[PDB]
């Protein structure tokens, strides 16, 4: 989930935006 | 600000800035 993709590894805008409503 | 490791309050701040008026969901266990 987000922690694995953006905390444990380097985040991306592409991936952050998937968590926007 | 987004293309780095972001944990904890730092990740929620990035979601807040990116998502704007949409808001977001922060699901650290899912």
């Amino acid at each position: 989930g987000i922690v694995e993709q953006c905390c444990a590894s380097v985040c991306s805008l592409y991936q952050l935006e998937n968590y926007c409503n | 600000f987004v293309n780095q490791h972001l944990c904890g309050s730092h990740l929620v701040e990035a979601l807040y800035l990116v998502c704007g008026e949409r808001g977001f969901f922060y699901t650290p266990k899912a």
